[PDB]
Parts: structure tokens; sequence; C-alpha cells
């Protein structure tokens, strides 16, 4: 078990990591879970929201509606 | 008349041009085969003069490219050289495939004409 | 038999030998399971001969 | 409405107050890079114009007589082409432009 | 006589194979297709084999890792051969001197051509 | 104080093995894995 | 994991094990556990019955 | 003080340009066919000595 | 997010495949048509069409077909190494496919 | 591709799965809290078979080939194998990322003593031992001189090992003739059954 | 006539091709490339091959 | 920032070999995990700071363990921490 | 050897050969009219066992197409999963293998029948390919001078007062 040593930052909640292994963190911050480690996913939820609505069906592109 | 197969050889650069000044002046050539030959050679002379000459802007240009402009000069030249050469040979290229496919539609125009192909009658 | 066995510590025989069997396993071939179910429904399609010895099909009445 | 999240707050736009911006030490320098960027960026769009319109405007509209590629295949005589007798309802220049 | 080589049966072709143990005493010092496939193939015929579940289920986590890992080294070498295959073609019939001396008769149609039949297509008589 | 043919290709050389990296770091597996 | 040998006999004499688990997770070993990954699944109110 | 440094990092060394890599390949000195200049009488022969002079200058 | 089930997945591979059966339906008879197309009799109409094979080179067919399996191969490419890739890193074959 | 099978789902309510997407520290609070869990359940399901198979004993015995069991056998012995070297050629690849402080020494040692043994030399090798290997073994020698996992040693550990697990206890197993139309015992002479 | 021989011949082929060479060619399917015993590689069907071999 | 910046190894294990990190002038590729993105370095001494480097290196480098390459006999009993139950 | 020495689309070693491109291309270049019966038999069988041969090549090629697909695919064996790729590259190299099939010239009694008889109908044919096809007739002359043949119509001929109408390659006399 190599345990994350030290986290150098002045923010205190990066301190979470020091407490669990450096394979623990690889399996649910890389690998599989690549496109979510570390991230706050506020994003997904926004876009959740987005879809699930009854919205305006005119979609020129992914981000933007029908003039 | 000219002979068909993989094994035969290509037409020569001596034989398309004596194709070519035999179906643009001989007679026993019928007057539209003549005039498609014509038509050929006005056409096609636009292609070489404009592919050299936008090989030459390209190139004046590309000789101050942002990482060609700060090489040693014999590289520069190299690579300064390289789209004049390009567009050069396309012109030259196009020029003489166009003349070329035209002049050959004209021969067998003529071959037609006088019945010079064997599994060819009306 | 003798013969072939006095012709074994020969060089010239046993680097034909050698390429004999490096072009033996020159060719090593991988076959996937490209089915949805993959390794694990292989696995559990392979339990036949094994599932009668397993405690959870000992007869064992409630009452 | 989305942004209106009823369980948890969307980040704030602004950067944290803690955050200090001021410049530090310089820790690595690829400037060159740029330079390569430019380059290969002008050369793709150069041949991006060669290859996408100055040949084919030249072969389309400056000349009648079709290339090798256009009929190698086809068992119809020779024959020219004109951009004029064709397409009468412009559906070509829509597309083009797109 | 006959029956001996002709009708009794050898031994191998009934009984199960054994592990070709000459294939798996020198290895290369290398995570290669070679190598991987032969875990991978280890790991297969065991599961296929074993009354025994725990090994079994840690042989299926280690088979789908390898089968990611053999996927990684199929996909370099699909590449490289694709690759090499395409530039290899096309250098090919760039140096090849295409014959373009075959017969032009089936574009000729002088019947077509100038239609044989003026003026009669036509309805006259 | 001229053209030397040893330079050249040394430099011919550096240019062939420049675009080595970035097709290896393109072709380079990374920490992710799309199940 | 080490279970207490005073819990055990605890366990074994208030209850008895008189049936099988038909759980497959009885055959993992402690290898094959610590490769598991725990996804997780929002589990809400349920409109759309299709 | 951004462009006393030439709007490059003081603290990093940096990558010779093509210029500098040029000068300094093209100012190495040349070490000519060493074999020629020896004491061997064999260097002394008329096709030796013109070997010698074209090739160390 | 939350639509694409199986049953959305597996209808889009049905939509997919009713297209392209669709398309294939006018072009197969397009093709059965061209199979056997009308002509004039061999005798004194038309005898000339015994030598009309219509035969193309091979090889001229061959280089033409060089950019569609170049596109198929960088396709199937693309999707077996989207398992351990990234969006940046595959800009380059989407870039070059499009090309 | 392959389907994996080492997911293990935990339901959660929407507002706590809201808190997990958004925060990571929380996330990987519960993610660790939820595999110790993981590991409980097991190991009370592994404790209550045990209980079973005390009390009631095994449902049967396992009808094998004894061919089959001594494939088995060795299958476990080189997959163990294989395993030792990949971990090797594993460690030796990642050196440079694994230990970054000591990288530029041990490796200055490992180029030294690659470049003494094939220059001015021909190295001749021995054995399963390869150049690849004897660079390995150069630049991780502190560390294989406190566990160097020697082949020999490792291969007896690993037979030790198998036929250990108890898995391999010929009470287990009703050895069969397994090709014989028939359930028939095993046929080989009492000598070869003595040898086995 | 010629029919009949061809059957005769057929059959006879048949004999001549049973030992010389279908079995050795069945000799080929008891180990893999990789030194691995044959074992079962499923492509839709995933059926129990509970028998011997 | 810097505390979301770090150097991951690849998923396939296999693919460490063919890396452009393996080089003495390859490319170093740092992930960036609070937005998934890039940051693709020169991993030449003449491109860098040596002053703030072996600091950056240090706080990047903390997943690329030697957990990555798998578990000896001796560090398995090691590779997690027991769970005990009953002790109370 | 073989029991069917008799056929007329059996042929030996020795026999001359002529590629399918070859036959096609000196089918091109030839009248019936010009033909005696017994000629216009020996083209008639020959059509007949040609357009079996033709029809036949592309399955004698099948197995070297597969194998060479599937080397470059890789060293992945996907069956009904790398079909696509596997048949897309098959498109490709197929024709690559049939082309070295149908430019490889293979031996037949009706060849060496129709090119090398001593009858007007031989000497009509190889004067036809001497004229209209200038380097098949090359390729033939040359094969047939070293299978101990001896016309007039070759380009290897001594015992001429007129030169050779072809470039002539070096053998040995
Ligand atoms: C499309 C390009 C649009 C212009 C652009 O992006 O310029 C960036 C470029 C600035 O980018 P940079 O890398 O931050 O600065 C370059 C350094 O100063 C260092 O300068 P540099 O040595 O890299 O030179 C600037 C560079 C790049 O400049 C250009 O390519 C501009 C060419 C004219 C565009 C009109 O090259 C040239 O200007 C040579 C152009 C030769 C003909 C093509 O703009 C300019 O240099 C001025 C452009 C003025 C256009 C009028
Ligand atoms: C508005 C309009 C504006 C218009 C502006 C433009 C107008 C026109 C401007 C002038 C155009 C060019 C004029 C003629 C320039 C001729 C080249 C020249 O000056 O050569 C000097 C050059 C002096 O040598 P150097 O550059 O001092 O030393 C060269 C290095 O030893 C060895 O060189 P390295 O180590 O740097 O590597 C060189 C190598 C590097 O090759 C590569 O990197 C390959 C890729 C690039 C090509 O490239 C070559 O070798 C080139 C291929 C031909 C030789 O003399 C020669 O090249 C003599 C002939 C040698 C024949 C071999
Ligand atoms: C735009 C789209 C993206 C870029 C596409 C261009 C090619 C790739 C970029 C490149 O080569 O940059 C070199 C360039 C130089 O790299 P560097 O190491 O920083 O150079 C300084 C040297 O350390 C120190 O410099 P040095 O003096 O020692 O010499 C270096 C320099 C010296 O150059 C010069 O002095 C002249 C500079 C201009 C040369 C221009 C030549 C071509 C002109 C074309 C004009 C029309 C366009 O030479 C070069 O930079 C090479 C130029 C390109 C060579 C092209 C021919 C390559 C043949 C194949 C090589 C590999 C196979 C053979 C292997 C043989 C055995 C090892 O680097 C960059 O531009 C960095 C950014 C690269 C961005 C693109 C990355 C993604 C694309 C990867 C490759 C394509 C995809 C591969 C498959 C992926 C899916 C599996
Ligand atoms: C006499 C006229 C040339 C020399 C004028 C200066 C006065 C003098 O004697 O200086 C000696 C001079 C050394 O004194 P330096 O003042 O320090 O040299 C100034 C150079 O610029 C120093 O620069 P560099 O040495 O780099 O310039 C020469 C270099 C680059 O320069 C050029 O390429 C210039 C080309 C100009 C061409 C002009 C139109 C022709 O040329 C080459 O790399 C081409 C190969 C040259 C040697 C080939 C023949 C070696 C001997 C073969 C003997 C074979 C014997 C058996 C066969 C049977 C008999 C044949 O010796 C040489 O340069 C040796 C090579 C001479 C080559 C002359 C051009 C080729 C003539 C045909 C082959 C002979
Ligand atoms: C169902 C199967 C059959 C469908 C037949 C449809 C009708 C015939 C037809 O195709 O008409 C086409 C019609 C035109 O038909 P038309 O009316 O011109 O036909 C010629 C008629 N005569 C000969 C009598 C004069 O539309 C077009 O051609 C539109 C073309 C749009 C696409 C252009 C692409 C340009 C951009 C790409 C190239 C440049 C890249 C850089
Ligand atoms: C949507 C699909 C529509 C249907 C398309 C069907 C296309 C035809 C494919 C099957 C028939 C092929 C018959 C070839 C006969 C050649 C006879 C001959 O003498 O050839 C010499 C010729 C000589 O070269 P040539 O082709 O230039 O011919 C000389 C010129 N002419 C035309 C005037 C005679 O060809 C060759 O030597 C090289 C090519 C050999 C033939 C290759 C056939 C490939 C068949 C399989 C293709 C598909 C594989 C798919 C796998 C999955």
């Amino acid at each position: 078990m190599n345990r994350f040593f030290k986290v150098s930052s002045k923010y205190q909640y990066y301190k979470y990591l020091e407490q669990y292994d450096a394979a623990f963190l690889r399996k649910y911050q890389s690998e599989t879970h690549w496109y979510l480690g570390r991230r706050g996913a506020w994003k997904n939820l926004v876009i959740k929201y987005a879809g699930d609505h009854i919205s305006l069906e005119e979609e020129h592109n992914v981000k933007y509606k029908t003039h | 008349m000219e002979p068909f197969g993989t094994d035969e050889r290509n037409w020569t650069h001596e034989e398309k041009d004596i194709i070519t000044r035999f179906l643009k002046y001989d007679k026993h050539v019928n007057l539209k085969t003549a005039e498609m030959v014509y038509s050929a050679e006005v056409e096609s002379a636009y292609f070489g003069k404009a592919g050299a000459l936008a090989g030459g802007v390209i190139s004046a240009l590309f000789f101050n490219f942002p990482i060609v402009r700060n090489l040693p000069i014999i590289r520069r030249s190299v690579i300064g050289v390289l789209p004049f050469l390009y567009c050069y040979t396309w012109g030259k290229n196009t020029q003489e495939e166009l003349r070329w496919l035209k002049t050959f539609a004209a021969y067998q125009r003529f071959v037609v004409y006088h019945g010079q192909h064997c599994k060819l009658w009306v | 038999l003798f013969l072939i066995n006095n012709y074994k510590a020969y060089k010239i025989n046993t680097f034909f030998l050698y390429i004999y069997i490096y072009l033996n396993n020159l060719n090593i071939i991988w076959y996937p399971i490209f089915k949805a179910y993959s390794i694990f429904g292989y696995y559990k399609s392979t339990r036949l001969n094994f599932i009668d010895t397993k405690n959870e099909n000992i007869k064992r009445i409630k009452y | 409405n989305y942004l209106d999240q009823p369980f948890v707050k969307v980040p704030n736009a602004n950067p944290n107050a803690s955050l200090n911006f001021e410049e530090g030490e310089v820790l690595y320098e690829n400037t060159r890079l740029l330079e390569w960027a430019k380059f290969w960026n002008y050369s793709v769009v150069v041949g991006y114009l060669w290859c996408a319109y100055f040949v084919p405007y030249n072969i389309f509209f400056k000349t009648h007589m079709p290339l090798e590629h256009a009929y190698d295949n086809l068992f119809f005589p020779y024959f020219q082409h004109t951009h004029f007798l064709w397409d009468n309802n412009a559906l070509h220049i829509p597309t083009v432009g797109g | 006589m006959i029956w001996k080589y002709l009708q009794r049966t050898n031994r191998g072709n009934i009984i199960q194979a054994g592990l070709q143990h000459r294939k798996f005493e020198n290895l290369p010092f290398k995570q290669n297709f070679d190598n991987l496939t032969k875990a991978y193939d280890l790991r297969m015929w065991y599961i296929s084999n074993s009354p025994h579940e725990a090994k079994n289920l840690e042989y299926v986590n280690e088979l789908e890792a390898l089968h990611n890992e053999l996927n990684y080294q199929n996909s370099r070498q699909f590449l490289f051969r694709t690759v090499s295959f395409l530039l290899g073609w096309a250098l090919f019939y760039q140096f090849y001197e295409l014959p373009k001396t075959y017969d032009w008769q089936d574009t000729q149609e002088p019947k077509h051509q100038v239609p044989a039949y003026g003026d009669l297509e036509e309805g006259g008589d | 104080k001229g053209f030397n043919l040893a330079n050249a290709v040394n430099t011919v050389k550096s240019t062939l093995n420049a675009p080595i990296k970035h097709i290896k770091r393109n072709i380079e597996p990374t920490g992710s894995n799309y199940s | 994991t080490v279970i207490n040998s005073e819990f055990l006999t605890y366990l074994k004499s208030n209850y008895k094990i008189s049936f099988s688990a038909s759980n497959i997770v009885k055959y993992l070993s402690d290898k094959s556990v610590n490769n598991s990954v725990i996804l997780y699944l929002r589990k809400n109110k349920i409109f759309n019955k299709s | 003080a951004h462009r006393s440094n030439l709007y490059q990092s003081k603290d990093i060394v940096g990558e010779k340009s093509f210029h500098e890599k040029h000068l300094e390949q093209q100012t190495a000195p040349y070490s000519g066919v060493k074999s020629l200049e020896e004491p061997v009488s064999q260097n002394k022969s008329f096709i030796n000595s013109l070997m010698r002079a074209i090739h160390n200058h | 997010y939350s639509k694409f089930t199986a049953a959305i997945q597996r209808f889009w591979k049905r939509t997919y495949i009713i297209f392209w059966v669709i398309e294939a339906g006018t072009f197969s008879v397009f093709f059965y048509l061209t199979l056997n197309a009308s002509s004039e009799p061999v005798y004194m109409y038309d005898q000339i069409k015994i030598y009309k094979t219509h035969l193309f080179s091979w090889r001229w067919f061959l280089i033409k077909l060089l950019p569609s399996v170049s596109i198929i191969l960088l396709g199937y490419y693309l999707q077996l190494t989207l398992k351990w890739n990234l969006f940046n890193k595959q800009n380059t074959i989407v870039l070059l496919i499009t090309l | 591709f392959e389907t994996p099978s080492n997911m293990v789902y935990s339901m959660v309510n929407p507002d706590e799965h809201d808190r997990l997407l958004v925060d990571p520290a929380y996330r990987m609070e519960r993610t660790k809290a939820l595999e110790e869990k993981y590991k409980v359940y097991t190991s009370s399901l592994r404790e209550v078979e045990k209980q079973f198979e005390e009390r009631y004993g095994r449902a049967g015995q396992i009808n094998i080939s004894k061919v089959t069991y001594s494939t088995l056998i060795d299958v476990e012995k080189a997959v163990l194998k294989m395993d030792r070297l990949f971990r090797k050629v594993a460690k030796f690849e990642n050196r440079a990322f694994i230990d970054r402080a000591n990288h530029s020494r041990r490796e200055k040692r490992m180029l030294e003593r690659a470049q003494q043994r094939w220059d001015s030399n021909y190295s001749f090798f021995t054995g399963s031992l390869t150049e690849e290997e004897q660079k390995y073994r150069d630049y991780y020698e502190t560390e294989l001189e406190a566990y160097p996992e020697d082949e020999g040693i490792e291969q007896q550990l690993d037979q030790q090992e198998v036929l250990l697990s108890g898995r391999y206890d010929p009470k287990l197993y009703d050895f069969q003739e397994g090709y014989t139309k028939n359930p028939e015992d095993d046929q080989t002479s009492l000598i070869e059954k003595k040898a086995f | 006539n010629i029919r009949a021989h061809f059957w005769s011949n057929f059959a006879l082929g048949l004999l001549i091709t049973g030992p010389i060479f279908i079995i050795p060619f069945g000799k080929a399917f008891r180990n893999l490339r990789s030194g691995v015993p044959y074992y079962f590689r499923p492509k839709y069907v995933f059926t129990q091959k509970n028998q011997y071999n | 920032e810097v505390a979301h910046l770090e150097h991951l190894p690849p998923s396939v294990r296999s693919g460490v070999k063919d890396l452009s990190a393996q080089d003495a002038d390859g490319l170093v590729d740092v992930t960036c995990m609070s937005s998934q993105r890039s940051l693709v370095f020169y991993k030449g001494d003449q491109y860098w700071n040596p002053k703030v480097y072996n600091d950056f290196i240090n706080q990047t480098s903390n997943l690329w363990t030697r957990n990555y390459t798998g578990y000896n006999r001796l560090e398995v009993q090691n590779s997690v921490e027991q769970v005990k139950i009953g002790f109370s | 050897m073989d029991n069917n020495y008799h056929f007329w689309g059996n042929g030996d070693r020795q026999d001359v050969s002529l590629s399918y491109e070859d036959y096609y291309s000196i089918l091109d270049c030839l009248l019936d009219e010009k033909l005696s019966p017994q000629g216009l038999m020996k083209f008639k069988n020959l059509h007949e066992v040609s357009m079996y041969g033709v029809s036949y090549v592309p399955l004698y090629c099948f197995p070297v197409a597969y194998g060479i697909s599937h080397m470059l695919t890789g060293k992945v064996r996907r069956g009904h999963s790398g079909y696509r790729n596997l048949f897309s590259l098959m498109s490709v190299v197929l024709p690559f293998t049939c082309w070295y099939a149908y430019t490889t010239p293979i031996p037949r009694r009706l060849y060496t029948e129709i090119i090398c008889s001593n009858n007007a109908d031989g000497a009509y044919v190889r004067n036809r390919i001497k004229q209209q096809k200038p380097g098949i007739w090359r390729k033939l002359s040359q094969q047939l001078y070293n299978k101990n043949f001896r016309f007039p119509e070759l380009n290897q001929d001594l015992t001429a007062t007129e030169f050779p109408l072809d470039y002539v390659a070096p053998h040995k006399f």
C-alpha cells in the first residue's frame, strides 16, 4: 500500500488525498473513472436537467438552441 | 491501328507528337477531328503557365514562412522551392494530360472514320 | 536413432533445428471471446460437471 | 432553471477569494512551438486551399476537356463538359458553399 | 498386422493433451503479444477445466485485464501493418508503369454516335 | 568552412527522428479505460 | 478480515448454520475482493413504466 | 525587465535555434585523415602525398 | 444522460439497418435492370454487341480503391483505440478521415 | 472489447448521488467504506460456508482424470511463473516513474555495466537469463540484495503453495478414465499409481 | 461405366485418406500454438462441453 | 491548480514500454483531473527551470507508484489493511 | 502420373504455357473465317476449358488472400467479429493474388496444339500473334524457342535471311 505521501496545497480540502492508497485513487480517479476523477461533476447534473425537461425542441448544435 | 495489350509499349513522347501533328495538318482527316486537336492545343496551354505562376507565388510566400524564414540558406531555399516545383509539375502534367486525352479522342475519331479498327463497323 | 544422436551436438544441425523451432513459435495467435457475455459468461458455461459437488446443491430440507 | 440545482450548488463564476493570481517562478518554457504551430497551420491551410479551391476551380471552370479519372471507368464516347448546361435550379451553389 | 497400425488408435488421439512445457521455459523478458497470449490461454484453459471457484474467479478478472492488454497490442499491430500495406500499395502504383494500351472499342458505337436511322426514328414512310 | 556531407547526414537524421516523439505520444494509451 | 474468536463463539452458540449460502460472492477470495469496483446507482422515484 | 531577457525566462537555458546549431556545426574544426600524417615511409609516395594534401589541406 | 437505455440503442441499430435496406431496394432494382439491359437483335440490328463486353481494367480499379479502404481501416483503428485514448489524441485520425 | 465482472453496485439516494458527483472527497470516503463493507460481507459468507461444510460435510467427490489433475497443477505453476515474469518486466519498464529520486544513479550504474559487458567483450548467457533481465538486475541491485525473486527458489515455493492450497487433496477427487463412455476408475498400472 | 469406377475410387480414396492425411491433421488440435491444450472458443452459442473432449 | 495535476500511468499496463517518456527527449503528458485536460511537456532539461522542476515532479508524481507493477510474495499480505471484527 | 493425360484441357510441364490474359488477348486478334473446322474445334474446346478455369481461379487464390488479409490485421483471429476488416482487406488482396495467378502462364495441350501445329492454322495463328500482338509474341517466341520449337515466325531464327521484327532477348545458343 503506497499511501499518498503529502498534499502541498494550502487548501485543507485537498488533504483528503493523503488518507487513501495510490492504487485506490488510481482505481476511482483514473482508468474507469478517468472522466470523473478529482472533478466536481456539476456539469453532469446541469446537462441532465437540460435533457430531461420539456425545453425548446429547436436545437442548432449541442451548445445552443436555434436562433 | 495501335497494338493493344498489357505487354504492349505505351505511347512515347515522340509518337504522341507525331500523331498530334498528323491529326492537325494532314488531309484524310475531317474538319471536326482537326478542330478537336486545335481546341485541345488552345485550352491546355493555360494550365502550364497557371501552375508555374501559382507555384512561384506560393514559393515566394513559403520562403518567409514562420519556420522556413529562420532556416539556414540551403534548407530555406529547398523548402521554399518545394511548393514551386510541386505546382509547376502539376501544371505541366495537367496540360499534357488534357491535350493528349483530347488528341487521343481525335485519333479514335479518325480511326473510326477510316474504318481502321477491327471489330468496329456501322 | 544412433545416427541422429551422433549428429545432435553439431552446430549446423543445431542451427537448422533452431530455425525450425523459431519458425514454429513465430506465429502465436490469440482467440478472443467476442460475445457480450465475455469471460464470465463463458466461465459459467463451463460449470456443468462441478455444480452437483457444491454445498448449495446438497439435499437439505427445511422441515 | 438548470443551474438551480435542488441538492447542491453550482460553482461560483469567479475564482475563490483565497486564490492569489500574482506571477511567480517560471517552470517550463518551449516558445518555439508557437512558430512550429504557425508553420504547420499555415502550411495546411495553404495546402488545403490548393487542394480544395484552386485545382477544382481550374479543372472545372477554366477548361472543358475532362481529365482521365472523370471517365476512365465509363464507356461513353469522349465528350466535353460545360458549367452552364447543367443544374438549372442551382442546388450545387448551396452545396459547394456549405 | 494391418489392424495394429490401421485399427489400433494412437494414445494421443484419445486422452487430453498435456501442457507443452517447452514453450513456457525460456520466455523473453517482455510483456509482448506472445507472453500475453500464453497467460490468457493458460487462464482460459484452467477456468475451462477447474472445479475450484476462487481461483477461477481470480483468473476471470486477470483474463479481462489480459483481454484489454491484448487488444492494445493488436491495435499496435493493426496500425503498423495496415499503414505499411497502404504505403506499399501507393508506392507500387507510383512506380508501376500502368498499361494504358488497352482496346478502346467499348467506348465507340458508330451506329449510335452517328445514328444510322437518322430521319427515320421519327415515324416517316 | 563550407558544405560538409557529415553535417548534412546528421541534419537529415535529426529531421527524420524529430516527429518520432509526437507519433509515439499520439499512440500512447492514456490512463483512461472507456469500458 | 479478522473475526474475533469470542465473537465467533458467540455467533456459533447463538446461531447454528443450517443452510448454505446461495450468493456466488462466497467463492471470492480476498485477492478478488480487492479488485472490485464500487459503482453507484441513483435510486429515485420511478415514473416511466416501460 | 522582460525585454532585457528578450521575452524569455531568465532561469530557462532554452534550446538553440536553427541558426545557432548551424553555426555551431559549421565552426567545428576539421580533423582530416590522421593516418596519412604519419612518419611511415609509405606516406612519402606521390599518391599518398597528393591525398594527404587534398584531405589535410 | 438518463435516456439511452438498451431499448433505445437497439431501436437506433434497427433504424440504421432499416434505412440502409430501404436505400438498397431501388438500387437493387436498378442493378438488376442494368444486368439484363435491353438491346437490339444480334442478327442484323446490333451485330457488334457480341464484342461490347464493357470490361474495365482491374489495375485501374485497384488504384481507384485506395482511399475508401484507407478510411475503413482508419475508422476501425479509431474505434478500437477509443478504449484507452482521449479526444485530442484521436483528432489526428478524425481529421485524416475527414480529409 | 471484454465485459468486466468486478463491478459492485451500491444504491444511493438522489441527494447523496449529487453530493458524490460534486464532492470527490466524500466520494472517496464513501467508496472506501463500501469496500470495507464488501470485504466484511465476503468474509461472513466464507465463514458461513465453512460452518455449513463442517456440519454437513462435502456434497461429494469430483470425477476428474489424473491427466487433467496434473495439467491443472502445471497450469497453476505456469501462471504463477508468468505473473512473476510480468511483475519483473513492469518493474523494469516503470523504473523512471516509480522512484525518480534514485533513477539517475541506478540508470548510470545499469548503463555503465551494460556498456562494459557488451563493449570489447561478448556476453554469453546461460539458462533463462537475458540481456534485458541482466539490466533489470543491474538497476535494482539494492532491492534484489534484500529479497531476490530467485527463479528456482520461487518455482519451488510456487509448487509448495499450489499443493498446500488444499484444492488438490486426493481425497476430494474420484480419479477416472475420462475418455471411457462408461464411468470407470483409474486403470493405470500399480507402479504408475504409486508414482502419481 | 465411368460412374462405377469413380465411386469405387471415391470409396478407396476415403480409405487411403483415413490414416494418411486426416488423422495426422487431427494431431494438430491437441495443443494451441502457445502450448496450452485445446479449449473451447465460443462464437455465439456458449455450448456446455461437459463431456471429456 | 497544481493539486489537480497528476502524471497518470497508462490504463494498459503493457503500454508503458510504448511511451514517449521512455526516451530521454520524449514527451511527458500531465493530466489536469479537475477538467480532464492534458499538458504535454518536453522532457529536456533545457526547457525547464531547475529551481521549481523537482518540486513540480514530486507534486505531480503520486499515482505512479510501485503497486502499478504488482505485489510480490511479501507485499501481497500488506496489499490491504485488515478489518478487525468483534474486538469491540 | 495422372490417368487423364489424354484430356485436351490437361497438360504437362513442358507444354506451351499461356496465361489467361494472354489467351484472351490472342483471341481478340483472330478471325474464324481463316481457320479450318479442326482449328475451330480446338478453339471451342479451349473456350470451354478456359471458361471453367477463369471461373475457378479466384477459388484457387482465396486461401492465400485469406491468409494475407489475416496477417495484415494482426495476430488475433476475431472470427465473425473481424469480418469487416478481413473482407475489406480481402476485396483488396484477392484481386492482387488473382492478378499474379492470371498473369501466370499455365501449360495446356490445347495451348501447344493451337500455337505449335504445323498445318495452316498454326501458321495463321503464329503470324497473327506476331503482327497484332508484338509483346505477347515476344514472350511466346522466347518460350517456344526454349522448348526446341523451330518456326520461321520466331524472332530467334538463325536460318532466316530477314532481320527479326523485335528485340531478341539474350539466351543460350
